[PDB]
């Protein structure tokens, strides 16, 4: 096998990076653990996946789990990630591999950060603040987010934000009652609610169709209106790069003067193969591209590839949230349009961020039929009776989220440990996670202001979870910086020991930030292609 | 031995058309589940013209699939499919069908 | 507006001067898919250099209508010019002045057309449509029939040139006036049988069905797809609505012509209920992809924005071709600046891509419980589909092995005689 | 030197590369040239 540059994981960044090159030019070759799968597949699972597991969000039985790389599921679990420390529930984030990576299965939310957060420590001194800036990376984002096709409330001015130098390319869909609803009453209680940017499309795009509210955007859309990294890998493969499924890179073979030269990947039945090309890339996740560099320890590197600062696996982050679940007085008929379509954003800047980090509020809009179903059945109601409470229960269902900032510590680490393998014998990444005293009282005001929604909302059989609930999207890892000792990646996509190693997804996220955020993954991915560029220009 | 399940419970506590042969696959699959299933459900029907005022555990061919009595409850205000203009003000509120 | 840029709407000017909705209109370099290979359409606009500003009122009316370049040479029969050979002097020169003053003029080239010997001498065409006789008398007001069904036929047969899109074809690739309007291949598509035809045409469509379809080409029964959907978000959506209410009143009086063993409307067929054992199943393959859209019993939307598969023109056909082209292609129309999408599910689809065998379980599924059940789909029947439909026996010719057989015949005859 | 391909033990199963004349050993080919002396007869009228 030969190419030009090698990109390792065909998930959004890998996909996003690998459309770009080819158009570009220059011949890519992308490399993913995971097979080839197919939407409808997925689909036919869901519909035919055991209803309990919709009332409690489930997104990876769908999914189908291969054996060599299986992805974390979170129903009585694998144990391919093992968590731990005073919070580990917080990191219970799980990931899907396979073509289109674990962007075949998002909430579409896609956002722009606050031009506060990329000078995070030179404005509150606390963390480790973006290489770049907002300017910096805003042509990016533009960029991106026409390539996935995002949505937008253009026309209303909102709240401290994110300044735009061009609108987004649709326009917000308009809200159902459930949206209208939470959005007028947390106005009468104090709280600005705010439409959510969402890879969706409002009208028809890029040959995909416009969005019928399927309500099914996490773990799979029957039709395809929100965006998938499948997308881009189906463009980069169609313009000339080359994908094979089934390649799990474990090592690489490196030299005296750090720049790369070959890789090595297992098919599921151990087969070893080797692939030269000029400029190699990796893009797996946030929480497989430190275990890659951990596991690819060579003669040169004993502590792992490009870490002549020791900081791969450190400074994880991953917004930690409290969920909510109760009935309302009034029927909300929360379902809707898409599963998350509103958020409260008035907590996402402040002088407060020195001291906690910045809540953002804001509910799930899933079908509540499957839970408010078996929830009446478990009453033991039978017959019209039965009707009554599973209206009652659907119709009054309300699930609410409240993400935080949580700030990089190096104590957190991603040792791959050795008492629990996989088939091919790789070790299974472990994350031991803490919080801090931040996201504590972060917390405790967000657990105020969530009591403060369901006494306005009148809630009955409240249950707020006592622990810090995942968000999927994983944070850090390898954490940018202008200086080399303190930083391991620098400010253009690039790992500072391997000049020859460019390195763009979420390990490269400097700041964890307020919001659902995997376009800064794409547009720091699209940042790395020009690197490819000069790189071999 | 598949009009008897059909017609098990009621009319009213059920459903007023048919199956639509769910309920074959459903008899189907509870063969290993209970061999006594096909023995218990044929008695049914003369109690009622003991079982379920202290008997409950036969109400597991009722519960299940969710089939919560579906093709749901409100099948006109949530999705699982519609068009696009979801939104038509919540439609009705109460009304069962 | 001006009275010439009304006919230029109308006479689907602008639909193949553009290369699609980027290109500028009327500018050229649209690629228009033929058997013989690709015609690209030369500029429009009237450049002095590399347009048609030198173009007089002579010689433009005999591009248009005749088919001869300012060179000389022999515009190719992809223009519809044995359609608008009818059209008017009174109406061609109103054209021109729409062209010289509305449309800005653009100095910018188009792709020129290569087709394979012996289609790349352009002078081989003069014989080509003496043999099909264009000629062609110009249109004048008829006077048996009242003064709308006049403007129908005008709009039909010469003005939207509706004839060369649906009528078939020979083996020299001509307009066939025996079987008039009666639908044909075109290329992937298919445009249907639209005669007046109870049970084989459109004529047991209510006629405001049929000027609401060709208004906006979204109907309960049928929606328009394909070539259509460049037809009617081009020209026809921009029409006056007598004007088509016009051309509802001509496709009333068009006489009927049966296809071979049809014996109930394709939108009247019913569809049979049936459901999937909760790959390579009917039943099971279609509910992965369509349940979601259209619903499982086919019904489709509550309201009518997304068809229903039964009863339904698109799967009514005895040919399969609209409904393997849905699949393969997707549908996309325009109305009044609001576009409905279906997506591909080709080879090359985005959202989910279908193997051809694929393709054909979903069809003979469609087409058994929702379309007509005398049709039925091969797993070759949706390959020809995606290579442009079926060989015409003509482009056979097209290929350098042919020529070189036929040229040692020729010379055999000339040692013969001697 | 020598070389063999994938396709080169596919003509040695089916006889071996086909001779040029039996090309016209089909019922196309015959009809193709039945045609060019059609032309002659006409063109000399
Ligand atoms: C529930 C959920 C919620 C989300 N919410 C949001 C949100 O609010 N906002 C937002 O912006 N995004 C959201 N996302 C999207 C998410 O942030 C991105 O999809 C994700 O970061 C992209 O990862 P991926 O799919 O590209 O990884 P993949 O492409 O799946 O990673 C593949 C890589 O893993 C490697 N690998 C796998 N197994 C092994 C092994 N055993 N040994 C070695 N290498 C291995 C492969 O070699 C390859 O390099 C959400 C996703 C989910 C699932
Ligand atoms: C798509 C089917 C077309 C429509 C509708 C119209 N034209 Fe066209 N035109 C088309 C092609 C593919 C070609 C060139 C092929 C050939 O045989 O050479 C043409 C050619 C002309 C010309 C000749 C000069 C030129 O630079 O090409 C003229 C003046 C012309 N076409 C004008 C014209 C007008 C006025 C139309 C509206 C009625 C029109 N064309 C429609 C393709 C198509
Ligand atoms: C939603 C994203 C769709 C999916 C998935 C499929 N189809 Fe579709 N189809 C859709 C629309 C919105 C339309 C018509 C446009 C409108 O404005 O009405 C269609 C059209 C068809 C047709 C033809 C109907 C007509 O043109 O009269 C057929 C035969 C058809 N669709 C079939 C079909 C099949 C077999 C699908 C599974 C592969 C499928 N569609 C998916 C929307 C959507
Ligand atoms: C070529 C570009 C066309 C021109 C010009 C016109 N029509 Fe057409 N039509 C075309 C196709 C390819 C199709 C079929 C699409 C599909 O779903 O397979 C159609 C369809 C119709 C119909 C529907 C009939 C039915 O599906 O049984 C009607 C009534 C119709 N077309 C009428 C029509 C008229 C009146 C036109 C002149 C303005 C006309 N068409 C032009 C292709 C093309
Ligand atoms: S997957 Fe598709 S159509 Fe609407 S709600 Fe979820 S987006």
């Amino acid at each position: 096998l030969s190419a030009d540059v090698v990109i390792i994981g065909a998930g959004i960044c890998g996909s996003l990076l690998a459309h770009k090159l080819v158009r570009n030019g220059l011949s890519v070759l992308l490399l993913d653990a995971g097979p080839r799968r197919d939407r409808s597949q997925i689909v036919e699972n869901w519909r035919n996946m055991p209803p309990d597991n919709k009332s409690q969000y489930d997104y990876a039985t769908p999914y189908p789990s291969v054996p060599w790389a299986p992805h974390t599921n979170y129903f009585p679990d694998n144990n391919y990630l093992i968590v731990k420390g005073p919070d580990r529930t917080a990191y219970k984030q799980g990931i899907i591999k396979g073509v289109g990576g674990t962007t075949w299965h998002w909430a579409a939310s896609s956002w722009r950060y606050l031009p506060n957060d990329f000078k995070l420590h030179s404005t509150y001194g606390v963390g480790r603040d973006y290489a770049m800036s907002y300017d910096e990376l805003e042509p990016y984002y533009y960029e991106a987010e026409c390539e996935m096709g995002v949505m937008g409330p253009n026309g209303e001015e909102i709240t401290p934000s994110a300044p735009r130098q061009n609108p987004w390319p649709m326009t917000s869909m308009p809200y159902g009652y459930g949206d209208r609803t939470f959005t007028e009453i947390v106005s009468k209680l104090g709280f600005s609610n705010t439409p959510v940017p969402q890879a969706r499309n409002s009208r028809p795009y890029d040959g995909r169709p416009q969005c019928c509210g399927n309500n099914n955007c996490m773990p799979i859309c029957p039709i395809g209106a929100m965006y998938n990294g499948v997308y881009a890998a189906i463009k980069a493969e169609k313009l000339g790069a080359k994908i094979i499924p089934n390649a799990v890179v474990y090592a690489m073979e490196t030299d005296a003067k750090n720049r790369i030269t070959a890789i090595s990947f297992y098919d599921p039945d151990k087969q070893s193969h080797r692939v030269v090309a000029k400029t190699f890339v990796i893009a797996a996740n946030g929480i497989e591209t430190p275990k890659l560099l951990l596991l690819a320890a060579n003669d040169r590197n004993p502590h792992g590839i490009a870490n002549s600062s020791d900081l791969v696996g450190r400074n994880m982050m991953d917004h930690p949230g409290i969920g909510m679940s109760f009935q309302s007085a009034e029927p909300i008929w929360a379902g809707g349009g898409s599963v998350q379509m509103s958020s409260i954003t008035n907590f996402r800047d402040g002088d407060f961020r020195s001291e906690y980090a910045a809540t953002q509020i804001g509910y799930n809009n899933t079908a509540q039929n499957s839970r408010a179903g078996m929830k009446a059945l478990s009453m033991g109601l039978v017959g019209k009776k039965l009707d009554e409470e599973i209206r009652r229960r659907t119709a009054h269902g309300v699930d609410i989220y409240a993400n935080h900032e949580v700030l990089p510590d190096p104590n957190n680490r991603l040792v791959l440990s050795k008492d629990y393998k996989d088939a091919l014998g790789i070790p299974h990444p472990e994350v031991t996670y803490d919080v801090g005293e931040y996201v504590r009282k972060s917390a405790a005001i967000s657990r105020q202001r969530l009591m403060d929604i369901a006494k306005a909302m009148g809630g009955t059989e409240i249950e707020m979870t006592p622990y810090f609930t995942p968000n999927n999207h994983i944070t850090g890892g390898t954490i940018m910086g202008h200086d080399p000792r303190d930083s391991v990646v620098d400010k253009w996509l690039r790992t500072h020991d391997h000049s020859n190693l460019f390195l763009a997804t979420g390990a490269t996220m400097a700041a964890s930030g307020t919001v659902n955020s995997t376009l800064t993954m794409a547009a720091l991915s699209l940042r790395a292609a020009d690197a490819i560029l000069n790189d071999l220009k | 031995s598949i009009s008897d399940f059909m017609q098990l419970s009621a009319f009213a506590t059920g459903h007023k058309n048919l199956d639509l042969n769910i309920g074959s696959a459903l008899l189907l699959a509870f063969e290993a589940q209970k061999h006594d299933f096909s023995t218990q459900i044929k008695a049914l029907r003369e109690h009622i013209t003991p079982l379920h005022p202290t008997l409950i555990q036969i109400i597991r061919a009722w519960y299940s699939v969710i089939e919560d009595e579906t093709v749901y409850a409100f099948e006109k205000a949530l999705m699982y499919v519609v068009v696009i203009p979801t939104y038509a003000h919540n439609g009705p509120n109460y009304w069962v069908s | 507006i001006s009275r010439g840029h009304y006919l230029a709407i109308a006479a689907d000017c602008a639909a193949c001067h553009t290369n699609g909705r980027d290109g500028q209109f009327l500018a050229g370099g649209y690629a228009i898919s033929s058997p013989m290979g690709n015609i690209y359409s030369t500029n429009i606009t009237p450049s002095k250099t590399h347009g048609i500003g030198n173009y007089t009122l002579e010689q433009f009316s005999k591009a248009l209508r005749h088919g001869i370049r300012a060179d000389g040479a022999q515009l190719y029969p992809a223009m519809p010019y044995d359609a608008y050979n009818r059209l008017t002097d009174e109406d061609v020169k109103s054209l021109y002045a729409y062209i010289m003053t509305e449309v800005k003029p653009v100095d910018a080239p188009s792709p020129k057309t290569q087709l394979p010997f012996p289609f790349s001498i352009r002078a081989s065409l003069g014989i080509w449509k003496i043999a099909a006789r264009i000629e062609g008398k110009p249109y004048v007001f008829d006077h048996t029939h009242n003064d709308d069904w006049n403007r129908g036929r005008y709009l039909v047969d010469e003005l939207a040139h509706c004839g060369e899109c649906h009528t078939p074809r020979n083996f020299l690739l001509a307009p066939n006036q025996s079987a008039y309007l009666a639908g044909a291949d075109i290329g992937s598509w298919r445009a249907p049988n639209i005669t007046n035809a109870p049970q084989s045409g459109i004529g047991s469509w209510s006629d405001q069905d049929l000027f609401q379809y060709l208004k906006t080409g979204k109907t309960a029964h049928a929606r328009a797809a394909g070539p259509m959907a460049e037809a009617i978000e081009h020209s026809l959506q921009y029409l006056p609505d007598a004007d088509i209410s016009a051309i509802v009143t001509y496709l009333r009086s068009v006489p009927a012509k049966a296809e071979s063993g049809q014996t109930v409307a394709n939108f009247e067929h019913a569809g049979r209920p049936s459901s999937y054992s909760v790959t390579t199943d009917g039943a099971a393959l279609y509910e992965a992809v369509c349940a979601s859209c259209h619903q499982s019993d086919g019904k489709g939307s509550k309201d009518g924005y997304y068809p229903s598969l039964v009863g339904n023109t698109t799967t009514g056909q005895l040919n399969p071709n609209d409904l393997i082209a849905s699949i393969l292609y997707g549908v996309d129309r325009t109305t009044d600046n609001h576009e409905i999408l279906m997506p591909a599910f080709g080879p090359d689809s985005l959202v989910q891509p279908l193997t051809d065998e694929q393709i054909a379980t979903i069809a003979d599924y469609v087409l058994s419980h929702f379309g007509n059940a005398q049709a039925t789909v091969s797993a070759d029947a949706v390959k020809q589909v995606r290579a442009g439909g079926k060989q015409v026996p003509l482009a056979k010719l097209a290929s350098p092995g042919v020529m070189l057989l036929l040229g040692t015949g020729g010379i055999l005859g000339a040692i013969l005689v001697v």
